């Protein structure tokens, strides 16, 4: 309170310095924007002195660039139980991701140049092995969530981005020729463990946050407890995108692949595993428009978690239009016979219901809009 | 005997020597300095010191005996100093204050492109010296026990002429290198740098060389790029992959020494702006205190700023990068530009703010690095993984910078001792990572604990003591000694309540510190599944520790947890203690010990602050209702006895033995069956108790509590509560002459077993009538008030009973009739 | 007991008295001939004060009998040097042990 | 001789397989049909699984195997509609069951009951089982349908070869057991013959099948290769070979020199002691090495190998088993103790200077980074002072 | 290692001491066979005993 009067000046010097330094790393050091990513991967791209080394071999011996790939594909095909968090992985696939970039009225001509300039930026890349090293490393993580599969699930969105046909025509032929279970039971393992709107969550975050401001913000911890509810939904979206961009542009085969692996021995049928989960999804905003029916505004938290499930249920529907659009007849008729039907019905009942109450309270307008 | 380089035409007894030095390096390995001392006997510093300069020694004998010298008299002295390269704890003292980002120099003090010389000048990290003992072997033998006495050093060798004979070792392996003979030592030119550059890069690490020393090895490395204000240089000469692999680790080195000082030119910086931050702070209040209230609203929001937590007012005082209003920042405009040239200094420092000769560290790293892949196809997985990490500190040095930080620290001068014995403590820890647990070792980890828990720093700086990542540390150790045989009776019960004494208290000291140990707990919970035998400290009681009187943490508990250690009790309530059954108690088929402790863990999560966390509550509830087992053969539906049957089969079984115990005992025959038992149903009473709903929400009329309160009067019959509370206690008593026959608390029923039934008789069913009150002080309240009335003579005033009576009247009965 | 045989003479009259500091340079042998300790391939002496159970019986004997200057071979049984426990891995148990040792200077 | 509805670790190994037959010769590898008779054979013991008068559902030998006992049939729905018989095809058919897909309820043909499982029996939760045993009753449950999941060739060849070197090598038990204690004095070797070409072919055959992969292979050939052979040597191990074959070098251990053996065996088997004393020994330390699971199970019984360190029939086989224990159990080294070092010493003392015993004497210093410091202290205070 | 020095006599034909290895530590002199016959001041050498 006020007669407390907790002065910084009172504060001894080395207390305050370590504030000082957390304070300047917060705010300072950390807001500073500094872009080295495409330079570096250019200066790995450049292979030197060929000429004068006479490269006449039929065979180059891979660039910098390539050894790194080809270094991290090693990694991921080495035989173990579990995959080691690799800061060093994590760090150049970050740096892969950001050089290819995914950039009013924008004339044919420049969206023209900019699809050819993305197209060039990823082709650094998977001329050099990043695609069949990403499905290396979504299978070697066996289904294991955490920083390693969301570095390389960004990494393969960045170079699928646009619907890259020959990263794709790659991903397809390295795995119909390994013919490996791994890869797609450790999509499943992530999408089971892929998460939901969960109330009793929800409630323990708003008592937590009801949780009042007694003691300095220092000694206490400032109830600033990562997100409880869809803690996620980053990872979520990042997954569905990836296999999203791996049908881009009709891509009849890796549709029919992406339902039945004929060569492997067991298939798992990823189609019905996003129905799966889009109808969990369904079940948890059901849940949660019934928590909220009798209230009469939907506060900011509840809002915030509405508006995180929409956009996952969004990459969802999507994900699955992507999976039938061209039109795969197979997938079509998977999905007929599945539990989608269900979930559009639940979704129609949430969605009829959420228009009435919403347009009653026009601070409701964005999620109305999102809805 | 023969001449020893005749092993370059005997192969045999070359290969079998070669093994030999390699088993010596091995017997010594990971911090057996007493072995190392042995080996000294064998293996002594003449022969050492000759072998490093034969040139004729064979490769592999050359390489081995470079290997046992560092094995024998630098390995643990070098891992010892690398563990504690990762932190900057740096005191505020002159030097600290002087120390500066760039070298003053003509061009500018503070600015100017050229750097100065990595790992040459002023460091004040905080690192704990080199200690080593004289090799002999005419000293008296310590005659006292064994696995007590102190741990031995490593043996001494002299250091400085080590340093220079690396040196010029390595200078003249330049040299050679350079003419391109065809008889290099050792048979290759692998072998002939890797073994040298070996013991550079360790004597490096150590830190025993000189500045001198560090810009001729810098010279060696590249004398265009380090001269200071022949021409070959090792990084232009054309190597095999192990030699760029060593010339990496030095690299990786002096790399490691410009971040440090970037650090702690840092910390400099913020001593001396802090202080003047504090200054403008305190003529800014003076000068508001002393203002003749233009304005009381005014004042109010101008005291908003010093009405706030430090921390707060140092991020809105740091709030200018993008320009602020003297009223948004009142930090003064010349206080403002200073940090921004510190910034943009730092900025240039790390390269980010923006010659085919490098002329620079970062550029020469990141040319040398490019330029062997662009050579070669690399073949060996770990140089192309240290390439790549120098690369990558190379180009993002600020991220360095940034992941760096959270393990620096300034200290005030006062604190450095008693920082020092700190951390020469941690380190004895940390070397026990690698190691497994014996006596000696065990013997180590308890003095160590213990000196920590002594030292002051531990308790002040709780930041500190999470950066360095001891309660971590600990508890790796603590885990690996319990997984290590999890089936057999683990060994070493001392060296794990230590573990928590350590640990169980880490909690304690703060509220971060007890959140950092709350996020390991399904790990905790995983190991907690042994114990009880331990008869101390268990990692349950950590787990506990991390939770207790915590709401945010209670609220952040989770549904797995709580169903892990509902099943654990549900195992316990089915099945015996196999321990007990070994040393020879009867089976009467389940584990009141163990279930009392998981109840205990749970009491905790559900009731924080003299309140129930609802939300903890329902969950456990429903959960041990899912499981009925948990409740004890007593509360079994079809079979059960009741619980007031159960208590008094329980009183039976402690008055008549052979079936109480073994009927064969250090505490008394430690577990006694019958006061087990008792002590599992109070536990469990208590439990639930706790789980009942508060009076408002019952007021408000919530579904959910009243549901759950409902569940439990359905589980627990008031009649049963009634009975036991008025069940008799054995008071002392005066027998024969002056004979105290006092009750074995121990193995009877005590005052603690009511205390848990009148809390859930008040917080469950509540006392609402008259009638009902009268009659439970009748039959049950007013007989234990007699009785502890009565035990207030000289004699039986201080008997055990006797405070049991009085701390259960006091905390229990009493307060309940003053409610009513 | 230990065993003193001369090897050089010394002074004669100078001879360590309880308290000092002996400072010497020895080689240490097992019975058999093998080399076990020297203090002269650490080319450092041993310094040792006389009294203080510092080093093992027969040697406090043995310097104590010697004079400056002198060396000579100490011959010094089991019960002298280790007993039965020896010195792990250096000195097996019950040995007997030679040193040539050579007291350099008192201080 | 039970059957039971079991999950975990054993749907990765060889005692879960079954193999499909159908009640002919020709087509017999056609598609399967609703409702065609077949037999199902358990592969790694070759029994059938059949319906026995007094025990129930078993798996009952060829032998007794009839086609009233042992006769299955796989059927879409458990309605009473299988009176509409079918004729064979001579051809592969028309395909109706699918893998994974397809949900068929196993019928016995003879008296149309239904494979099921049991009702779960009490204690057994309450203890831990997990597996429920498998009855055949007249209704069922509505959960019985079966999924049918198909099986990479290497574990079905692995299976098939359980089999057959398991029947072998007890066999090869039974001879050794037949004249364990009967001398032949001068006369016939006084037991039954012994398959001694047999044996010493399929130890030839075992060691090149665990063969470890060559060193100059790309990585990810050399790291599928090392997958591979992982995964037999476990299915071996769970199997039960491991034990078959140290019970062999049980029986054969028992005499010291091919002599002793031959005046119980008589010399024509005797000439071929040696060379299956260390074959199996080969053997061995191909289905243990790189194995922690395998080299994790002598920490039980490492005095019968230590033991054996002496014979001089097999000295490098023996010490090379060792040392494949040593390097990958952690196990082993912290249960070592100062009678193993001494005899690990001792060999260096009457074998000579052998480098790849000290490779084994600090196997035992440190492992996977971390050191035994009672084994260091061992061998320095067995091994040095004597110099 | 302590200096070397001893007087004697050794027999034509077998002493023959190579500078290096030879029996017992090396350093082989008057007295280190059966061939010579030493003295060092303090002890009668031969036979290397």
């Amino acid at each position: 309170a006020c007669f407390r009067m907790t002065p910084l000046y009172n504060l001894p010097t080395h207390r305050a310095c370590n504030m000082f330094l957390e304070s300047y790393k917060a705010s300072w050091i950390l807001t500073e924007d500094h872009s080295f990513e495409d330079r570096m991967i250019d200066d790995l791209s450049k292979a030197g002195e060929q000429e004068e080394e006479e490269e006449e071999v039929e065979e180059k011996k891979p660039d910098p660039l390539h050894q790194l790939v080809l270094h991290f594909s090693r990694t991921a095909l080495t035989e173990k139980s579990k995959l080691d968090e690799d800061y060093l992985y994590m760090a150049y696939a970050d740096i892969m991701a950001k050089s290819c970039h995914l950039e009013v009225e924008v004339s044919f001509e420049e969206k023209e140049m900019e699809k050819q300039r993305l197209l060039y930026q990823q082709s650094r890349l998977h001329n050099r092995g990043a695609a069949e090293m990403v499905l290396q490393m979504i299978s070697a993580c066996k289904g294991e969530t955490g920083a390693m599969v969301s570095s390389t699930l960004k990494l393969g969105i960045s170079i699928l981005n646009g619907g890259n046909a020959e990263v794709q025509q790659k991903m397809l032929d390295y795995l119909k020729d390994k013919k490996e279970v791994g890869f797609f039971q450790s999509i499943q393992a992530l999408m089971q463990t892929c998460s939901v709107l969960d109330l009793n969550a929800f409630e323990r975050q708003n008592k937590a946050e009801g949780l009042g401001m007694v003691n300095e913000d220092g000694t206490v911890i400032n109830r600033q407890n990562g997100e409880k509810v869809m803690a996620d939904d980053e990872f979520t979206q990042d997954l569905f995108r990836f296999l999203q961009l791996l049908c881009e542009g009709h891509n009849n085969d890796f549709q029919n692949y992406l339902r039945t692996q004929t060569g492997n021995t067991t298939t798992i049928n990823i189609i019905i595993c996003t129905v799966d989960y889009l109808l969990r999804l369904q079940e948890s905003i059901s849940d949660f428009y019934w928590y909220y029916s009798g209230k009469d505004v939907i506060e900011e938290q509840g809002k915030r978690n509405f508006s995180k499930a929409m956009s996952v249920a969004k990459q969802v529907f999507n994900s699955l239009t992507e999976y039938i659009q061209g039109p795969c007849t197979g997938n079509q008729q998977s999905l007929a016979h599945s539990r989608l039907w269900d979930a559009v019905v639940g979704f129609l009942h949430v969605f009829a219901h959420m228009m009435m109450k919403l347009a009653q309270d026009s601070s409701q307008i964005e999620l109305l809009k999102e809805l | 005997c023969m001449d020893i380089l005749e092993l370059s035409e005997r192969l045999d007894l070359q290969r079998f020597h070669s093994h030999t030095l390699s088993l010596y390096r091995s017997v010594c390995a990971l911090g057996n300095n007493r072995v190392a001392h042995a080996l000294c006997s064998h293996v002594d510093q003449a022969q050492l010191l000759h072998a490093l300069e034969d040139a004729r020694l064979p490769g592999p004998l050359r390489a081995g005996y470079y290997d046992l010298l560092i094995s024998i008299h630098l390995e643990s002295a070098c891992r010892s100093r690398r563990s504690m390269l990762s932190e900057y704890i740096v005191p505020l003292t002159p030097e600290t204050r002087a120390i500066t980002l760039f070298p003053p120099g003509r061009s500018a003090e503070d600015g100017p492109r050229r750097h100065g010389l990595p790992g040459v000048g002023v460091t004040t990290s905080l690192r704990p010296p080199h200690h080593f003992s004289p090799p002999c072997f005419v000293v008296a033998l310590p005659a006292a026990g064994a696995t007590e006495a102190p741990a031995r050093l490593s043996p001494a060798i002299p250091l400085e002429a080590l340093r220079d004979k690396a040196l010029r070792m390595l200078g003249e392996a330049v040299r050679d290198g350079g003419q391109h003979a065809r008889d290099p030592v050792g048979g290759s030119v692998e072998f002939q740098f890797v073994p040298v550059l070996k013991l550079v890069s360790t004597l490096l690490v150590m830190g025993v060389f000189s500045d001198e020393d560090v810009k001729q090895i810098l010279k060696m490395i590249e004398p265009e790029v380090f001269r200071e204000e022949l021409e070959e240089g090792l990084l232009q000469m054309k190597l095999p992959e192990s030699v760029k692999l060593q010339m990496c680790h030095l690299l990786e080195y002096f790399c490691d020494q410009e971040l440090q000082h970037r650090v702690e030119s840092l910390a400099a910086f913020a001593e001396c702006y802090v202080d003047k931050m504090q200054g403008n702070q305190r003529g800014r209040y003076g000068l508001l205190m002393k203002a003749f209230t233009m304005s009381a609203a005014e004042t109010a929001r101008r005291t908003r700023e010093f009405r706030s937590p430090p921390q707060e007012q140092i991020n809105m005082l740091l709030h200018f990068k993008n320009g602020a209003d003297e009223e948004e920042c009142p930090l003064p405009e010349e206080i403002r530009q200073e940090l921004v040239n510190f910034h943009q200094d730092l900025l240039a420092h790390c390269g980010i703010q923006l010659e085919h000769k490098p002329q620079s560290l970062q550029e020469l790293v990141s040319h040398t690095v490019v330029r062997w892949a662009q050579e070669d196809f690399v073949q060996s997985p770990e140089l192309v993984r240290a390439m790549f990490s120098l690369l990558h500190r190379q180009y993002d040095g600020l991220g360095e910078l940034l992941r760096a930080l959270p393990r620096a620290y300034t200290i005030s001068v006062s604190s450095v001792e008693d920082t020092m014995s700190l951390l020469e403590c941690l380190g004895q820890i940390r070397s026990l990572l690698i190691v497994q647990m014996g006596p000696q070792e065990e013997n180590l980890m308890i003095q160590s604990i213990g000196n920590i828990m002594n030292n002051k720093v531990f308790y002040q700086h709780p930041n500190l003591m999470r950066a360095l990542g001891m309660h971590e540390t600990v508890m790796e150790v603590m885990v690996n000694v319990l997984g290590g045989g999890e089936s057999k009776e683990i060994r070493f019960p001392k060296m794990v309540t230590s573990c928590c004494r350590f640990l169980c208290y880490f909690c304690r000291i703060s509220r971060q510190n007890q959140r950092s140990m709350f996020d390991h707990l399904s790990y905790l919970l995983e190991n907690s599944g042994i114990g009880l035998g331990m008869q101390g400290s268990t990692p349950l009681d950590v787990a506990a520790a991390s939770v207790i009187d915590n709401n945010e943490l209670a609220l952040a508990l989770q549904e797995q947890d709580l169903e892990k250690v509902v099943s654990y009790l549900a195992g316990c309530g089915l099945q015996s203690c196999p321990m007990l059954l070994a040393k020879g108690y009867p089976d009467i088929g389940w584990n009141p010990c163990g279930g009392e402790r998981y109840l205990d863990f749970l009491r905790f999560a559900v009731f924080v602050n003299g309140e129930s966390v609802e939300e903890n509550a329902n969950v456990v509830v429903r959960l041990l209702i899912r499981k009925p087992e948990c409740f004890g053969p007593a509360l079994r539906g079809e079979g059960g006895s009741g619980l007031l049957a159960a208590i008094e089969e329980a009183i039976r079984i402690s008055e008549d033995p052979a079936r109480d115990g073994p009927g064969v005992p250090p505490e008394e025959n430690r577990v006694h069956l019958g006061h087990a038992i008792m002590s599992f149903y109070a536990a469990l009473i208590d439990l639930l108790g706790r789980c009942a709903p508060e009076t408002h929400l019952i007021q408000a009329g919530k579904g959910e509590a009243l549901r759950i309160r409902a569940i439990l009067r359905s589980l627990v019959p008031l009649d049963d509560l009634v009975g036991i509370i008025s069940l008799p206690l054995q008071i002392p008593t005066l027998g024969k002459d002056g004979a105290l026959v006092q009750p074995k608390m121990s193995a009877s029923f005590v005052p603690d077993h009511k205390a848990s039934m009148v809390l859930f008789l008040d917080r469950v069913y509540g006392i609402e009538n008259q009638d009902f009150l009268l009659h439970v002080l009748d039959v049950g309240f007013l007989p234990d008030m007699r009785a502890a009335a009565s035990l207030d003579t000289a004699t039986f005033s201080t008997t055990e009973m006797a405070l049991a009576l009085n701390r259960y009247l006091c905390l229990a009965v009493l307060p309940l009739i003053t409610k009513c | 007991g230990v065993q003193v045989e001369t090897i050089s003479p010394g002074d004669g009259r100078t001879f360590p008295k309880r308290g000092q500091t002996c400072v010497v340079h020895y080689t240490g042998m097992l019975e058999d001939g093998k080399k076990f300790d020297s203090s002269r391939d650490r080319n450092k002496p041993f310094k040792f004060t006389l009294g203080k159970q510092e080093v093992i019986r027969g040697w406090e004997e043995g310097v104590a009998q010697m004079s400056v200057g002198q060396r000579a071979k100490l011959i010094i049984s089991s019960d002298y040097a280790y007993g039965a426990t020896g010195h792990p891995g250096i000195i097996p148990p019950h040995a007997t042990l030679v040193f040539d040792v050579e007291l350099l200077k008192l201080e | 001789r039970l059957v039971y509805y079991e999950g975990g670790p054993v749907c990765t190994h060889a005692r879960s397989l079954w193999r499909l037959e159908p009640l002919r010769i020709s087509w017999s590898g056609s598609h399967l049909r609703w409702g065609q008779p077949l037999r199902i054979r358990h592969v790694t013991t070759g029994r059938y699984l059949g319906l026995t008068e007094d025990q129930g559902l078993v798996v009952v030998d060829a032998s007794k195997a009839h086609t009233k006992a042992t006769s299955f049939c796989f059927r879409i729905s458990k309605e009473k509609l299988d009176v509409a018989p079918k004729r064979d095809v001579e051809g592969m058919g028309p395909p109706e069951i699918k893998y994974g897909e397809s949900l068929c309820f196993v019928q016995h043909v003879a008296s149309g009951l239904w494979l099921t499982y049991a009702a779960p029996d009490p204690k057994a939760l309450r203890l831990g089982v997990l597996k429920k045993k498998a009855m055949l009753h007249q209704e069922g449950h509505m959960d019985d349908a079966l999924s049918l999941t198909r099986c990479q060739q290497e574990e079905s060849q692995a299976a098939r070869m359980i089999y057959s070197t398991a029947g072998l090598y007890n066999q090869f038990i039974k001879g050794l057991d037949s004249f364990s204690g009967k001398p032949r004095g001068s006369g016939p070797p006084a037991g039954s013959a012994l398959p001694i070409e047999g044996v010493i072919l399929s130890l030839q055959d075992l060691i090149g099948y665990f063969e470890p992969p060559s060193e100059e292979l790309q990585h990810e050939e050399k790291q599928t290769k090392l997958r591979s052979l992982r995964n037999r040597q476990s299915l071996f191990q769970e199997e039960g070979m491991l034990s078959l074959v140290l019970n062999c070098i049980d029986r054969l251990n028992v005499y010291t020199t091919a002599a002793h053996f031959a005046e119980f065996a008589g010399e024509e088997a005797a000439e071929s002691w040696k060379e299956i004393v260390n074959l199996l020994y080969e053997l061995l330390a191909s289905l243990i090495r790189g194995n922690r699971t395998n080299c994790a199970l002598f920490s039980t019984n490492l005095d019968w190998l230590v033991s054996k360190l002496d014979r001089l029939e097999a000295s490098s086989g023996i010490l090379e088993v060792l040392y494949c224990v040593l390097i990958e159990s952690p196990e082993v080294l912290n249960i070592i103790q100062e009678n193993h070092i001494k005899s690990i010493i001792s060999l260096l003392d009457k074998h000579g200077r052998n480098h790849k015993v000290l490779d084994v004497l600090c196997s035992l210093c440190v492992c996977n980074g971390v050191a035994v410091r009672s084994n260091q202290d061992l061998i320095t205070e067995n091994l040095l002072p004597g110099r | 290692q302590a200096t070397h020095l001893r007087v004697g006599w050794a027999l034509s034909e077998g002493y023959s001491p190579y500078p290096g290895g030879g029996e017992g530590w090396g350093g082989n002199g008057v007295g280190d066979d059966l061939y010579s016959y030493g003295f060092d001041g303090l002890h009668l050498w031969t036979g290397h005993v």
